[PDB]
């Protein structure tokens, strides 16, 4: 079940239309070095919501900001 | 300074409701261009979205921003019920209206104005 | 085939009739003038969904009653017999027993609609 | 005696003077400016975190039962920094009486709702966030009702024009109601009128 | 007006009650439309004398209205309670038709 | 004073006569035969109805309607552009441009009445101290154009050329109360 | 005297045994009041209007000379009034009107005309 979330997520990240991949990896932080306001954050989020089946709130999303985050957030 | 509150004790928990609300407006899109019939893409109307919203970026004060996510609310509440029609919806667009140039010299081809 | 012959002169009258209102007038569709009513604004959702009844009982025992009158029609026939006490006693004994399941309905407040 | 002018008493003026005594000191907590005008209507003005205790005081109190309310409104006045004056006009239909409770408020200072108190003030408290932008807490609904769907202003604001800024017309390109810029045939003609005499000087400010 | 005395008799019956005296239309028992010139009467304060302004103003004998507990200035606020006004009088039931 | 309407006095008085009575109301809908007798009754009288273009309903010289500009007997233009039927009408519908005439004369050089904005009040009428203005008894006047209802100097004229045996005998008729 | 089917008010019930629930409600209120302190004003007038309220309900046992007496209206009408002033004594020990007001406005706050 873990590595497969992955390359899900970074499918999903891949498909999101305005991170253009060839920068991209597990580790890179979305702020700094992608320069991502909130709100694409929030897409994203959202993205992985509908990838899986459960709802999560803002607060667990301001708390990730890279996919590994995400990766050790599905886990709990 | 020394003013009361208004459901936020700071920026920060303002901009948590903000999200809320940008969040809902995310998830409702697709369902109001399937409902009452619009002529647009789902890409778009979000891009309206991110748009409505960072014309009021500037903003600090917490009032100011709670007062606008109630206004929000409200218009996602209008949305998601059809007590408003296509044409309150595609109102946003500006379909209709020519692009104010926001150049010098065409303003003074065309009219006094700054 | 009188009958038959009335009905198709009925027919062919009606679809005459459909046939000359369509292709006779003249024609400018667009959508906006053949979306559904709902009074000025648009309908909030379709009228293809659930219409909840509140009479469901008062039907289904229309349905049974329905039947009683299919059980009742065959007096006029029943009437020249000789007998004329055996069709008296059951005619008497069917619609006595009508009435007391009309009656339980009643009380039990199935005529009554559902709130 | 005079017929042109209006008949005068005064027991109504000390009746409703010795009840504005009365609440002025049974309510301290919140009252201010209790007055009694020419014409003899009570009017009573109140801090705005005593709305809920005064308003439920006049509905429940035996000596005040008013309980039910006529009219909720606002007055603009951009010259004070707390610009809309709120108004709540009362009956009694106990003592054949009205009263008139006055509070304050700003675009970011609002008001706890009164359904609790008076249910009539739903539709009331609606109509003044929409007139006027005043956000009331705690109330159910509170959405527009006079306004458009679509609609951005609080038009009875005294900084808002009276013809606005979007104008309505229909246009075949798209089919729709579209809402393009104002632009009249026919500017409305404001007409200056006031007069340079002092006409009544028992008002006369100084300076 | 005109109803034949037989028509006039089958519609008194179904209705109830004769109606030939009250019509629901006009002939006759109007005011006519062109009528005497008046002489219009005319008010007091058209005295000629012993009049003036001053005395008969009414939109100047206003004041400002009253003022008690002004928190700006210092005032005030056994003392038996109040009512603003007494109790409204029972209304009492009517002598020409009180049972409708 | 007050009365009740639906409150009975009080009850519980019946005997197999009221019953019958009852009854009969009832299974003979006795109550609906007097509404089925009342439209038959109806049925029977004269209609109130008029053959409209032939003949009309009945007005009086207070009546106000189509504008019309009056002149004197002497032909003279009766305006003198004091500008204050603007100044009252509270549709803002009256327009006036005014200037001297060549002859030395206080008049106007535009004279228009949106009639889409008219509310048809009487307030120039009763405010103009020339009795220049007024509002007449023409209710007649549709038009199949917008632009047709927007008047001038030179219409108001027409009018009151045209209207002008009608105007001065409601006026007449009127004065003595206003 | 009777018991008054018809009180003419419509969702107002007749109480059949008045004058106990109003010696309830007014030895209720005026054991209330007990808690608020002695220099509160609404104490005093509260007191007062129960005291003469219950003084007149001792005295006269007719119906209809009480409500004569007790000007407000019916004797249903009266109770409600009685269960209202409870409620609001309660409410009133809650938000304690009696103390000094809080925040006096700024001076061009009621002056009219400006
Ligand atoms: C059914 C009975 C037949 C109808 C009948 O003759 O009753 C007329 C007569 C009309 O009475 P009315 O209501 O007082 O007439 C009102 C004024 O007379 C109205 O006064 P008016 O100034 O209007 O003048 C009326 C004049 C008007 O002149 C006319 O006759 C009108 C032109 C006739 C064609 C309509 O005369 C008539 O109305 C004669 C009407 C006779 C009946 C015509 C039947 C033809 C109908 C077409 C059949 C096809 O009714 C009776 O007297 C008997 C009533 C029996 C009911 C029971
Ligand atoms: C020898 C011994 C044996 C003899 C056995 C015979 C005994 C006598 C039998 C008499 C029975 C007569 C039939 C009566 C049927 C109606 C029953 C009835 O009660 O009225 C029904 C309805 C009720 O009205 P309501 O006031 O609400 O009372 C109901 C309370 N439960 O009220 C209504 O229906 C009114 C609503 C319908 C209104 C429709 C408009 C009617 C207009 C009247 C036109 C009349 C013309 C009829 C001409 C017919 C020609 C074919
Ligand atoms: S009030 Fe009479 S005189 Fe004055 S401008 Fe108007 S129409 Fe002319
Ligand atoms: S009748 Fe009234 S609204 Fe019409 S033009 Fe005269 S003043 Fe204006």
């Amino acid at each position: 079940t873990l590595d497969g979330i992955k390359d899900r997520v970074l499918y999903v990240l891949k498909l999101y239309d305005k991170i253009d991949p060839e920068k991209l990896s597990v580790n890179s932080h979305f702020m700094k070095d992608l320069g991502l306001d909130s709100l694409d954050q929030v897409e994203i989020i959202m993205a992985m919501e509908d990838e899986f089946g459960f709802e999560i709130p803002d607060i667990d999303a301001e708390k990730l900001m890279c996919p590994q985050e995400i990766v050790d957030y599905i886990a709990d | 300074t020394s003013v009361k509150p208004i459901f936020s004790r700071d920026l920060n928990e303002a901009k948590r409701r903000v999200r809320e609300l940008y969040r809902a407006w995310y998830r409702e899109v697709p369902n109001t261009v399937h409902l009452m019939q619009l002529d647009i893409t789902v890409k778009q109307g979000r891009d309206k979205v991110r748009e409505m919203f960072m014309k009021n970026a500037h903003v600090t004060d917490p009032r100011v921003v709670d007062l606008l996510v109630i206004k929000g609310k409200m218009e996602l509440q209008e949305t998601i019920k059809v007590w408003k029609q296509r044409t309150h919806v595609m109102r946003f667009f500006h379909e209709t209206e020519t692009p104010r140039p926001k150049d010098f010299l065409s303003k003074f081809y065309m009219g006094h104005d700054p | 085939m009188n009958l038959y012959t009335v009905i198709f002169i009925n027919i062919l009258l009606s679809l005459t009739l459909i046939l000359v209102a369509f292709w006779l007038p003249q024609m400018n569709l667009y959508s906006e003038k053949a979306n559904p009513y709902e009074c000025g604004f648009d309908p909030t959702s379709s009228a293809r969904l659930p219409f909840s009844m509140k009479f469901f009982l008062v039907a289904i025992t229309f349905l049974l009653f329905d039947l009683e009158i299919a059980l009742l029609l065959p007096l006029p026939w029943a009437i020249q017999t000789i007998k004329t006490s055996t069709m008296m006693i059951m005619a008497f004994i069917l619609v006595t027993i009508l009435s007391l399941g009309l009656a339980y309905e009643w009380t039990q407040k199935g005529l009554e609609w559902t709130e | 005696k005079r017929p042109t002018v209006r008949p005068r008493s005064d027991v109504t003026h000390k009746q409703l003077s010795a009840f504005g005594e009365y609440v002025a000191e049974i309510l301290p907590k919140y009252v201010q400016q209790v007055q009694v005008s020419c014409l003899d209507e009570l009017e009573i003005c109140i801090h705005p975190d005593g709305v809920i205790p005064t308003l439920t005081f006049l509905r429940d109190h035996t000596n005040a039962q008013f309980k039910s309310l006529a009219d909720l409104t606002a007055v603009d006045v951009p010259t004070r920094q707390n610009r809309f004056e709120i108004v709540y006009n009362l009956l009694s239909l106990r003592f054949n009486s009205r009263i008139r409770v006055k509070t304050y408020a700003d675009e970011l200072t609002p008001i706890d709702s009164i359904v609790s108190v008076h249910i009539a003030a739903n539709w009331y408290e609606r109509e003044v966030w929409d007139m006027f932008g005043v956000f009331f807490f705690n109330h159910p609904d509170l959405r527009r009702i006079l306004t458009d769907y679509g609609f951005e202003g609080h038009p009875f604001r005294k900084d808002f024009p009276l013809t606005g800024y979007v104008e309505l017309r229909y246009d075949d390109e798209v089919k729709r109601v579209v809402a393009e810029p104002v632009e009249l045939a026919q500017e409305f003609r404001k007409f200056d009128l006031n007069s340079p005499w002092e006409a009544f000087p028992a008002y006369r400010q100084p300076p | 007006a005109s109803a034949t005395r037989v028509i006039q008799k089958l519609r008194n019956w179904a209705s109830g009650q004769d109606l030939q005296a009250k019509l629901q239309l006009r002939y006759q028992e109007i005011a006519k439309r062109t009528q005497p010139p008046p002489k219009l009467p005319v008010g007091p304060s058209h005295k000629l004398s012993n009049n003036y302004y001053c005395t008969r103003d009414g939109r100047r004998e206003v004041v400002p209205p009253s003022i008690i507990m002004s928190s700006q200035k210092a005032l005030v606020s056994e003392k038996k309670a109040v009512t603003p006004a007494p109790p409204m009088k029972r209304w009492e039931l009517s002598k020409d038709q009180p049972y409708l | 004073t007050y009365k009740y309407v639906n409150k009975k006095e009080q009850e519980s008085e019946v005997d197999m006569k009221s019953a019958t009575d009852n009854a009969a109301r009832i299974l003979m809908w006795t109550e609906l035969i007097r509404g089925l007798g009342m439209t038959l009754s109806y049925l029977f009288r004269e209609p109130a109805t008029i053959n409209y273009p032939f003949e009309k309903g009945p007005l009086s010289p207070r009546f106000r309607g189509e504008h019309a500009l009056r002149r004197y007997p002497s032909g003279e233009e009766r305006c003198i552009a004091c500008k204050l039927c603007e100044a009252i009408c509270p549709a803002q519908a009256i327009t006036i441009e005014a200037e001297p005439r060549a002859d030395g004369s206080r008049r106007t050089t535009r004279y228009d009445i949106d009639m889409t904005k008219c509310i048809y009040c009487g307030f120039c009428q009763e405010a103009c101290p020339v009795d220049a203005i007024v509002e007449g008894p023409n209710f007649e006047f549709s038009t199949e154009t917008h632009e047709e209802l927007l008047y001038n100097k030179e219409k108001l004229l027409n009018n009151g050329d045209k209207w002008e045996a009608e105007i001065a005998a409601n006026i007449q008729a009127d004065y003595l109360y206003r | 005297g009777l018991l008054k089917k018809t009180t003419g008010l419509v969702g107002l019930a007749v109480c059949d045994t008045p004058h106990e629930r109003l010696t309830i409600l007014y030895t209720k209120t005026l054991d209330i009041l007990k808690h608020f302190p002695k220099h509160a004003a609404y104490r005093k007038y509260t007191e007062q209007i129960t005291n003469e309220k219950l003084d007149m309900v001792k005295a006269e046992p007719d119906v209809k000379k009480l409500e004569a007496l007790l000007q407000g209206g019916e004797v249903e009408e009266v109770i409600l009034q009685a269960e209202k002033e409870l409620s609001l004594a309660r409410k009133m020990l809650k938000w304690k009107p009696w103390e000094p007001l809080v925040e006096e406005p700024p001076a061009n706050q009621w002056k009219w005309p400006i």
